[PDB]
């Protein structure tokens, strides 16, 4: 859907919030890219996230890293509600949580290196909650 | 001030205070009640006059109006405190159900009144009682065993395996093979004393097919053990055979790969850029993992399957019968720990379900 001043302070909400949130990213569910931060670009792994977020585990392994913006993150925690994905050289976390549920949506925030994306879990998943309609 | 560690398992509770370096107390996972409450010491001996129970079945709380009589004793007769007065510290298999994890969460705050506590997944515990905040944990007790994959203390996506077979399930099929011997244990106390038999004489073959050969052939692997009747038996091939079934699973008609084959298994599930930190941190957790030589057997078996220049370390700490709940005293202890608590406060505004954003 079309970007709107509505998600813009959904999310000036959100960064405010939530402090180590250090970037934010928006996909619909098409796929497309509605919104980011002017500090991160994530429009050249976006087949690769939507290929994640698509995802229907087989018991076969499946997807287990993924790459944004030339940083490598291991997937950690893989639920429908939030995957954290986490490099393993310290230069960052990602938190991907699906809009809806389980879905092809997703409210995706670049975390700090020196914070824990334990920390923002909670926040970010009310945050794309808040989504849901807009989409 | 000081947290209470409590460390659940199918066949023994080990609990006791934060920053202790062992378990006060360690008992029996059993309630009794009579015929037509007791828990663990006291409930074996009343045996004669009680109905016998395991509130616990495979790591997973199945009974909790008799796992709440374990906590209150627990809390009462064994630590003697008020566990109002403590942050409590709780222990919990891997991939433990949602519904379990708040139904504790539930008892804890509503029936015993803590201030505050946390569960912790036993094999990460495991793990940090080694030092270590990655690796993958071999822990087999006396219900489950489990094969856990963790990185910086995440336990990964869909790379456990969970084996219901155990010390339980060994401690049966001694007491089987030593009947195709010519000695009958069949009863609850004979399998108790097979408990002991295969605690004290029973190892791990580095190679079973040669050690099979040795024994057939000579009399230099056999040993004596007294029973309590004053009998005394003679044990060959049997102190092998037993564990060795942790291997081969088929020894007891169970259709699984064996433990070494379910490690390997499991670090497969995991990305390709961290399975070598796997390979060079295999933990061994539980009472399960005390048979001598089972640390060099699977280092064997994991070489065997693993790339050929894969390294690989096997450690098993003298402590491991206890390094759940040692891992969890260091962490209660430590002054970092002390914001992940799940408060009374957290708790009344949330409701049980805080347990899901707080134990991660
Ligand atoms: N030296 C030993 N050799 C072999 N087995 C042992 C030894 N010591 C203890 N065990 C076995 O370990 C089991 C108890 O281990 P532990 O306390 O780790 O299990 P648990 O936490 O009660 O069980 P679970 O983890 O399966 O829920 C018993 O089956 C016991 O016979
Ligand atoms: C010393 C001890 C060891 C143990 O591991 O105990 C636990 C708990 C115990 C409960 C029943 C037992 C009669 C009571 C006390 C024995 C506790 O069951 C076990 O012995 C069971 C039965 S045989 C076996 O290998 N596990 C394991
Ligand atoms: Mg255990």
């Amino acid at each position: 859907g079309p970007m709107s001043e509505k998600i813009e302070g959904i999310i000036d909400d959100l960064l405010n919030l939530e402090e180590n949130a250090h970037g934010i990213a928006i996909i619909g569910k098409d796929g497309k890219i509605i919104t980011q931060t002017e500090n991160w670009n994530i429009s050249n792994d976006l087949d690769k996230l939507n290929e994640f977020l698509n995802e229907k585990l087989a018991g076969k392994k499946g997807i287990t890293s993924l790459s944004i913006q030339g940083i490598k993150y291991m997937i950690v925690e893989n639920t429908e509600e939030r995957k954290i994905g986490t490099n393993i050289t310290g230069k960052g976390h990602v938190v991907i949580c699906p809009i809806p549920i389980g879905g092809t949506g997703a409210l995706i925030t670049y975390v700090n290196p020196r914070a824990g994306p334990r920390d923002v879990l909670f926040n970010v998943q009310e945050y794309a909650k808040k989504l849901t309609d807009l989409i | 001030t000081t947290a209470l560690v409590c460390d659940n398992g199918s066949g023994l509770v080990k609990a006791g205070f934060a920053g202790d370096d062992a378990p006060r107390a360690v008992f029996p996972s059993i309630v009794g009640r009579p015929r037509h409450s007791y828990v663990g010491d006291e409930a074996q001996s009343k045996r004669g006059i009680l109905t016998l129970k395991y509130p616990i079945e495979h790591g997973i709380i199945t009974n909790w109006d008799d796992m709440e009589k374990i906590w209150h004793h627990t809390f009462y007769n064994e630590l003697r405190v008020a566990p109002e007065e403590h942050p409590t510290l709780l222990t919990e298999a891997p991939l433990n159900p949602k519904a379990n994890r708040e139904k504790m969460t539930q008892i804890m705050f509503e029936t015993f009144n803590v201030p505050a506590m946390y569960v912790a997944i036993q094999a990460v515990l495991s793990l940090y009682a080694s030092g270590r905040t990655t690796g993958i944990v071999l822990d087999s007790g006396d219900g489950v065993t489990h094969n856990v994959p963790i990185y910086e203390g995440y336990a990964l996506p869909h790379a456990i395996m969970r084996l219901d077979l155990a010390g339980r399930d060994l401690t049966d099929y001694l007491m089987k093979i030593l009947t195709e011997r010519g000695y009958s244990f069949v009863t609850t106390a004979e399998r108790e004393i097979v408990r002991d038999i295969k605690e004290k004489l029973c190892y791990v073959a580095l190679d079973f097919e040669n050690e099979m050969a040795t024994a057939a052939s000579s009399s230099s692997l056999e040993k004596s053990y007294e029973l309590p009747d004053g009998q005394v038996i003679t044990i060959g091939n049997e102190r092998f055979r037993c564990p060795e079934t942790l291997f081969q699973p088929s020894f007891i008609g169970m259709e699984s790969a064996g433990i070494h084959e379910t490690t390997y298994n499991s670090i497969m599930k995991c990305d390709i850029d961290i399975r070598k930190d796997l390979y060079a941190n295999n933990v061994m957790s539980g009472g399960t993992t005390m048979y001598p030589g089972i640390a060099d057997r699977m280092q064997k078996e994991i070489t065997a399957l693993a790339p050929s220049t894969m390294k690989i370390k096997i450690i098993a700490p003298p402590e491991r019968k206890y390094s759940v709940w040692i891992g969890g005293s260091i962490l209660a202890s430590l002054s970092t720990f002390q914001q992940m608590w799940i408060t009374k406060q957290e708790y009344d505004e949330a409701g049980p379900s805080i347990v899901h954003r707080k134990c991660f």
